[PDB]
């Protein structure tokens, strides 16, 4: 190691963690999490960033001085790529979108990119990488999503043999879309489900969770080239959850089935935004997707992670979709969802 | 050497204000809970205060457990008027602090702490 | 006027962190003279130090 | 000796009361206030075009820090720590060895300006006048990082501000 | 007279140059004053100056449209002065560089310049010590 | 490209307005919030370049935090920070917002307060003179004429 | 005088480098690293060395109550200069 | 003329005199010591029980009016058993004097709120107990004044750290501001000052 590389402190804002990382998407919702994490540790970060350097603003308070450095990026450009990660021993790889825009497709953001950052990383002589990769990743998958994350974990482990591969389930927390997704169907009077949601079983894991396993995963050695499945502790129906995030908002639930082949139509009418859109025809496939089981993987039990049910953080994802007569109602009001294990 | 006491004369009349106190307390989370619009549960905010009634269980001076007794009365107060905030409520739960390690092996790994 | 045969200990009122009131062994002494001058006049009083724990560089400005 | 500021009776004579009364009813203190401020109005604004305009300053100005050099090139400081022993709220840094030729000169010499309180003293307790603080006060960064100043950059605003230092340091060392 | 007012102004206005150059010392300046031409600097900066008006106001700099290597037709900032007009404008003496120039010597900046936060020419700091330790380096050769 | 052409001269006119309409929150904590003060009085009137106190956060783009933040103080800071409407805007002023000035080493004060709120500019000075205020505030304005953020988005 | 190190990096007046393999280099990309050009040592180098005819002289660096406190220095070896300390300038008696 | 050094006031140190002197004959069940100070400064040690008889003799008494509390603190000294030395500066606007009132306490022993004979001593008792751990009987509303809420400890004490044990940041996940131990990124340098070469022999104390 080299001797500003080594631990010092006590592991607070002002010590030295001997971690130098590249966070690649660390503009988001896992990104800002993971960012606050390291610079908690006291590490050194490095954030690649794209977007309006006003947008980063909330990274800035995350770390001591000196701490957190912002560099631009392209992410065509292995030349900006190699100098984001030239002088960091971990890189960390959670760039992706839920939509493809006119410059960038899934394609891009989950093989292309992927792909170049792992092959510069190996070039440069970077010790540890990580790539965040979806639990569900089928290449014969009807998502076009998942079959790009399929692909692209694929050419990751071909680039870099020694990447750890984390596929978290589906990520809830206060910034997420999947509570939020569900809690936004407000607006459109009823509740659309296909099937009525009695066909799908879904575990959605924590963010927290997640960060901390992605932390876990860096510090520990015995992770160096493997493959880890996030996922929460229990298994939900679709119906169940969506009812259970309901009754936590407090909002009138009043579900109805849509044929698959409607609710395709949906989607594609509500892709044509130029901004980000509300929903997409991939969404709705994930959406009414199974989580697969994975028994085989490793977890967050073994990363040493207590996984966080659903019924302890969903009030604070939640409480902001209520309104005035019911933001003081309490966390237990309400029986836990119904489960199936 | 005789002493001026602060009250509770013996400590048997400490004891009675401690459970004074911890009535107070006790039926004070759920208020707590709601004002405060805190997402922890009823049960955890009552362990929370039953732990920090513990950690003061080894006090065999009646003086000092009137002081105890004093201190909580005022940290009890700052709560009912809702002079503090979630933030200090929430600082009683130590959320953000890292687990440090308490084996001796892992001290030894981590650094040079005693 | 009530009496008490306990040990006096303020530990629980004074604040500090357990960590800080079990971990630490203080040093009560006289400071040593300094060599380098000739004075005594700092060696008549007794003082009370803690142990020396970790300094480490900052990786900024070191 | 004293004074009452308020202990006068008015008079209760006939023309004062109607006075009293016509001021009651006709806003005749009230018109005064108008009249002052129209007043105000037509004066000249005290307002200077600023950044085209200055406002005054004095050789005793203390402002961003700067290291100096004799004539020679030389640095005038000699690494005695008397600066960083009288700043009132350790802002100064100083760390030194014998040079290559065997002179006593520092090899860091930090000064955080977010902790500096901009009071002075470093330049009194400098016997060389080696440390002043120049007439720059325009100097605010973007980044908290850029306000920890290091040797290279002190002696960087000493090259760039040295000739106003100079002159400013002729001016007011009479008094000092 | 209000008559005498407005032929200040019109000499204002054929003052700066024509009404081309009354309108761009308005845009970028918000101001038309006349003033006697103190003394220009390297930089493309003038400097006039006005004993009539009140203090504080009976100096001003106008600023050049390119400084260094950035365009400052718009952007024009209080640090882009050299020093001893900077003294000379906040009137920390009454005697321009022109009149008493200040001591030369041979390691003043050449090239004055302004605040480059933002930039990629900031400042970064750094440690300037050397390693305080040193670590013993194993030898390269086999044993045993 | 018609469309980048479009976009430039869109945002260039959204940030001309967010730099010539500047209302700061009647926020100031110290000796720093006197010099805010005489940065208001005619001398070097603020007023002119469209910068204006607002008392409601609601109301306000720009946080000057002028004063020393002590730890019974940064919980209502945070407050008002996000209680501030986007886009937002934080200067610290003087050595005790910007780190911790000559109360660094105090168990009563938050060293920095980019430790609370994300700091755009930073003003050093014990107290900034009214100008070295104003030169930040118009170094806030010309990094304002910089954002991006229609051109980012045609290209995102 | 200004040195490159074998990394690309100036180095300082007071020799500080960066290593190859140290990861603080990072700070510097995109930005630059403030070196100051003038060094000390080498223009004091370039200064000459004053004779003067006495065995003892005093040097307060040039100014008077501008320059440094007044010191004297003792030229009486003759194998090499007198040097205040303060300002570094060297002196010598007239040999030969 | 020496024009130097501080002139003295003679006739100030005897009228301070036969005042300690009077009020120590009238009330010799508290009042343990009388001390004048050569810059002409009365000051009067009493027994910590009697600082009420004694401040309601100062305030109402009529060759002594000290209807003004200038202040009220308490000063840390760990070598004595009562480490707490608790000050009363007493202002007499109709005799054109100032007085001192000094008792003890320690960190078990209450002290008599004086907020019966003046109401300045509220606020100041308040100061008092937040800053030293001092608790005042009858106080009507006895909390801390200065400090954080949920503050632990007495800052101003000798024993207590400069910077404390905590320090505040606002953490992003929990989107809140937290209390985190504290750890410096610089650690405040102490400076041995003290010259080892006896400035004073006036106050010089025996070797013992
Ligand atoms: C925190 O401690 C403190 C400080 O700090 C340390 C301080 O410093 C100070 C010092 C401060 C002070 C002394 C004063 C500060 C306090 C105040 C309350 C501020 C005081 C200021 C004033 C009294 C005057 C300033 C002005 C104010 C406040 C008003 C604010 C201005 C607005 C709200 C303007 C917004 C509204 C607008 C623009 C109108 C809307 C726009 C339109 C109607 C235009 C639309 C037009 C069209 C649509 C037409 C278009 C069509 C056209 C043209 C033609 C088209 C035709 C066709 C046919 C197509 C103090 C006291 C202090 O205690
Ligand atoms: C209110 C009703 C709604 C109106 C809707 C909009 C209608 C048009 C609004 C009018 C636009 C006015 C633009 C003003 C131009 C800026 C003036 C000039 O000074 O700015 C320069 C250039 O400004 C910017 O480069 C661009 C400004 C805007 C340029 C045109 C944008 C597009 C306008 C046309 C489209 C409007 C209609 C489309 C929307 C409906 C830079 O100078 P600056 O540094 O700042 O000044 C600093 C002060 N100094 C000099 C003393 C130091
Ligand atoms: C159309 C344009 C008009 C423009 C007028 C502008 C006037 C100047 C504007 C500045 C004033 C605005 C701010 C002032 C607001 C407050 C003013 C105010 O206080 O006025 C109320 C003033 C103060 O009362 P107090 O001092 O509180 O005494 C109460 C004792 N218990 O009292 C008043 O009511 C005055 C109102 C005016 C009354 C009109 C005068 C009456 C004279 C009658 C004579 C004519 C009789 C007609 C019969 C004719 C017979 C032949
Ligand atoms: C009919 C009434 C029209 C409803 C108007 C909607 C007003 C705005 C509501 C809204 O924005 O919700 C969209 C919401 C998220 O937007 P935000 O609220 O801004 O979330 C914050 C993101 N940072 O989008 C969603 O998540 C919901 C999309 C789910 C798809 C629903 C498809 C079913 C609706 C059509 C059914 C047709 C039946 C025939
Ligand atoms: C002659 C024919 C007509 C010619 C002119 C035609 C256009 C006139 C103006 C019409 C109104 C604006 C139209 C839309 C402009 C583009 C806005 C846009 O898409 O912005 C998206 C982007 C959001 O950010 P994003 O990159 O998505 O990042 C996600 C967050 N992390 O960025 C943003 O959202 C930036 C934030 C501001 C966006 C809104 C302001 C855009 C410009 C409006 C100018 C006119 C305002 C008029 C106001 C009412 C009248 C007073
Ligand atoms: N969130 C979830 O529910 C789950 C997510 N995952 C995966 O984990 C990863 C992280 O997820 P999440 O935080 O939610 O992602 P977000 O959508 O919230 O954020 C995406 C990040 O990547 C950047 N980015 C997106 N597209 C590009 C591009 N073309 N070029 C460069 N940067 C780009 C964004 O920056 P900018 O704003 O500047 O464009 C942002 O920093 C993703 O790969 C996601 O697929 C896996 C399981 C569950
Ligand atoms: S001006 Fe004062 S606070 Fe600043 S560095 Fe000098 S001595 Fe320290
Ligand atoms: S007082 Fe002057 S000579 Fe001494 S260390 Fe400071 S700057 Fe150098
Ligand atoms: S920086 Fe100086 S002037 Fe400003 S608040 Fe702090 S002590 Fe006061
Ligand atoms: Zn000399």
């Amino acid at each position: 190691l080299h001797h500003a590389l080594i631990p010092h402190g006590k592991g607070g804002r002002s010590s030295v963690s001997g971690i130098v990382a590249t966070v690649f998407g660390a503009t988001g919702f896992l990104g800002r999490y993971v960012v606050n994490h390291l610079g908690r540790m006291g590490s050194q970060v490095i954030v690649p960033y794209r977007c309006e350097p006003y947008d980063t603003m909330h990274l800035r308070p995350m770390g001591d001085l000196g701490q957190i450095i912002f560099m631009e990026w392209n992410g065509k450009d292995k030349d900006s790529i190699r100098k984001v990660v030239e002088h960091s021993n971990v890189v960390i790889n959670l760039v992706g979108r839920e939509w493809e825009t006119k410059n960038f497709d899934f394609e891009d953001v989950f093989v292309k990119i992927p792909h170049a950052i792992a092959q510069v990383s190996k070039e440069a002589g970077v010790e540890k990488l990580i790539h965040i990769s979806h639990l569900n990743a089928d290449i014969k998958s009807p998502s076009r999503y998942l079959r790009s994350k399929a692909v692209g974990e694929k050419e990751v482990r071909a680039a870099f043999p020694e990447a750890t591969i984390i596929k978290p389930s589906d990520i809830f927390g206060r910034e997420d879309r999947f509570l939020n997704y569900f809690a936004s169907m407000r607006w459109f009077g009823g509740v659309p489900l296909i099937s009525l949601g009695k066909e799908t079983v879904k575990q959605p894991v924590y963010i927290v969770d997640v960060s901390k396993g992605i932390i876990n995963a860096i510090k520990d050695p015995d992770a160096k080239g493997k493959t880890f499945a996030f996922v929460g502790p229990n298994r939900y129906l679709l119906f169940d959850l969506v009812q259970y995030i309901f009754a936590v908002a407090y909002r009138p639930f009043l579900p109805y089935p849509l044929p698959h082949f409607a609710y395709r139509w949906v989607g594609r009418l509500f892709e044509v935004s130029p901004f980000e859109p509300w929903t997409t025809r991939d969404k709705v496939e994930r959406v009414h997707m199974s989580d697969m089981t994975l028994p085989h993987l490793p977890g967050l039990e073994d990363l040493g992670i207590q996984a966080t049910p659903l019924e302890l953080k969903a009030i604070e994802v939640l409480r902001r979709h209520r309104t005035y007569r019911w933001l003081t109602s309490e966390m237990e009001d309400v029986k836990p969802a119904k489960t199936v294990n | 050497t005789s002493v001026k006491p602060i009250f509770s004369r013996d400590m048997n009349e400490a004891k009675r204000r401690v459970r004074e106190l911890y009535r107070a307390w006790y039926r004070e989370v759920p208020n707590t809970v709601h004002l405060f619009q805190l997402d922890i549960s009823v049960k955890q905010g009552r362990d929370k205060v039953r732990e920090m009634f513990m950690k003061n269980a080894h006090v065999t001076d009646p003086r000092v457990v009137d002081l105890l007794v004093i201190k909580g009365k005022m940290e009890l107060e700052e709560t009912i008027n809702v002079w503090k905030q979630r933030t200090h409520i929430m600082r009683f739960f130590h959320e953000t602090e890292a687990p440090r390690p308490t084996d001796f092996l892992s001290k030894f790994y981590v650094g040079h702490d005693p | 006027l009530i009496a008490v045969d306990e040990k006096l200990d303020i530990t629980t009122l004074t604040g500090v962190p357990e960590e800080h009131i079990k971990t630490r062994k203080v040093r009560i002494f006289v400071p040593a003279r300094n060599n380098m001058q000739s004075g005594v006049n700092n060696t008549k009083k007794w003082k009370m130090e803690f142990d020396t724990r970790e300094r480490w560089e900052n990786p900024l400005m070191g | 000796t004293y004074k009452f500021v308020n202990m006068r009776e008015p008079s209760m004579d006939m023309k004062s009361v109607t006075d009293r009364a016509a001021q009651t009813l006709l806003w005749t203190e009230l018109v005064r206030g108008l009249g002052m401020t129209l007043s105000y109005l037509f004066r000249e604004p005290a307002t200077i075009n600023y950044p085209f305009e200055k406002g005054p300053l004095s050789p005793r100005f203390r402002g961003e820090h700067a290291l100096r050099r004799y004539p020679s090139g030389e640095e005038r400081c000699i690494a005695c720590k008397l600066c960083e022993a009288v700043c009132p709220a350790q802002a100064i840094t100083i760390e030194a060895e014998p040079r290559a030729d065997g002179s006593r000169r520092t090899t860091r010499y930090d000064i955080d300006m977010t902790k500096c309180i901009y009071c002075g003293f470093c330049q009194e307790a400098c016997p060389v006048d080696a440390i002043v603080e120049g007439p720059n006060f325009e100097f605010s960064t973007e980044t908290h990082e850029e306000l920890l100043y290091n040797k290279e950059k002190l002696l960087n605003n000493g090259d760039k501000w040295e000739a106003e230092i100079a002159a400013n340091i002729q001016a007011d060392y009479l008094y000092r | 007279e209000l008559v005498q007012v407005l032929r200040r102004g019109l000499q204002q206005v054929s003052g700066h140059g024509g009404l081309r150059g009354y309108l761009r010392v308005l845009f970028r300046a918000n101001d038309v004053r006349v003033g006697t031409l103190v003394g220009e600097d390297k930089y493309g900066n003038k400097y006039y100056e006005d004993n009539k008006q009140f203090f504080g106001r009976h100096r001003w700099v106008i600023y050049t449209t390119e400084m260094n290597g950035r365009d400052t037709f718009w952007d024009v900032d209080g640090s882009m002065v050299p020093p001893e007009w900077h003294r000379w404008l906040h009137c920390m003496t009454d005697d321009p560089p022109t009149t008493k120039p200040p001591t030369a010597r041979k390691y003043i900046w050449t090239n004055h310049k302004f605040n480059v936060s933002g930039t990629p020419q900031q400042y970064v700091p750094y440690s300037t010590t050397r390693k305080k330790i040193q670590e013993w380096v194993p030898p390269s050769t086999p044993y045993k | 490209s018609r469309g980048e052409y479009v976009v430039a001269k869109l945002d260039d006119l959204v940030n001309w307005a967010r730099r010539s309409s500047l209302w700061p929150m009647t926020f100031g904590l110290a000796c720093c919030a006197v010099e805010m003060m005489h940065m208001a009085a005619p001398r070097y009137d603020m007023d002119r370049f469209g910068v204006v106190f607002r008392a409601s956060p609601r109301q306000s783009d720009v946080m000057i935090v002028a004063g020393t933040l002590t730890n019974k103080m940064a919980p209502a800071l945070r407050k008002v920070y996000d209680q501030m409407p986007e886009p937002r805007y934080v200067v610290s002023m003087g050595s005790c917002a910007n780190g911790g000035g000559y109360y660094h080493y105090s168990y009563s004060v938050v060293r920095g307060c980019d430790r609370i709120v994300p700091v755009d500019i930073y003003v050093p000075g014990c107290p900034p003179t009214a100008e070295a205020l104003l030169y930040g505030i118009l170094q806030l304005q010309r990094k304002i004429k910089r954002e991006k953020r229609l051109r980012i988005w045609y290209r995102r | 005088g200004v040195r490159t190190s074998p990394t690309g990096e100036k180095v300082t007046h007071t020799g500080q480098a960066y290593d190859d393999g140290d990861y603080r280099r990072v700070r510097f990309s995109d930005r630059q690293k403030e070196v100051n050009e003038n060094f000390a040592i080498d223009l004091i180098a370039e200064q000459p060395v004053s004779e003067v005819g006495s065995r003892v002289i005093s040097c307060d660096g040039g100014g008077g109550a501008l320059g440094h406190p007044r010191v004297y220095i003792n030229l009486d070896k003759e194998t090499k200069t007198g040097t205040c300390g303060y300002c570094g300038l060297q002196f010598r008696q007239p040999h030969h | 003329t020496r024009p130097t050094i501080r002139p003295r006031n003679d006739v100030v140190h005897k009228q301070l005199s036969a005042f300690g002197q009077y009020v120590a004959e009238i009330l010799p069940k508290y009042v343990q010591q009388v001390q004048v100070s050569c810059f002409n400064e009365l000051e009067i040690f009493i027994h910590p029980d009697g600082v009420i008889p004694v401040l309601t003799f100062l305030r109402d008494h009529t060759n002594a009016q000290f209807k003004s509390l200038a202040d009220l603190t308490a000063v840390d000294v760990p070598t004595r058993q009562n480490r707490f030395e608790i000050v009363y500066n007493l202002l007499s606007l109709r005799f054109n004097s100032r007085i001192r009132v000094k008792t003890y306490t320690d960190e078990l022993t209450p002290i008599e709120s004086s907020v019966t004979v003046y109401k300045a001593a509220n606020w100041y008792e308040r100061e008092i107990w937040d800053m030293f751990g001092v608790f005042f009987a009858n106080h009507p509303d006895l909390r801390r004044i200065l400090t954080d809420y949920g503050f632990e400890g007495h800052p101003f004490r000798k024993d207590f750290p400069l910077s404390g044990y905590v320090e505040l940041r606002y953490d992003d996940e929990v989107k809140r501001v937290v209390a985190e131990p504290v750890e410096l990124a610089q650690e405040f340098r102490k400076f041995d000052l003290n010259s080892p070469w006896e400035a004073f022999p006036a106050y010089r104390q025996p070797p013992e």
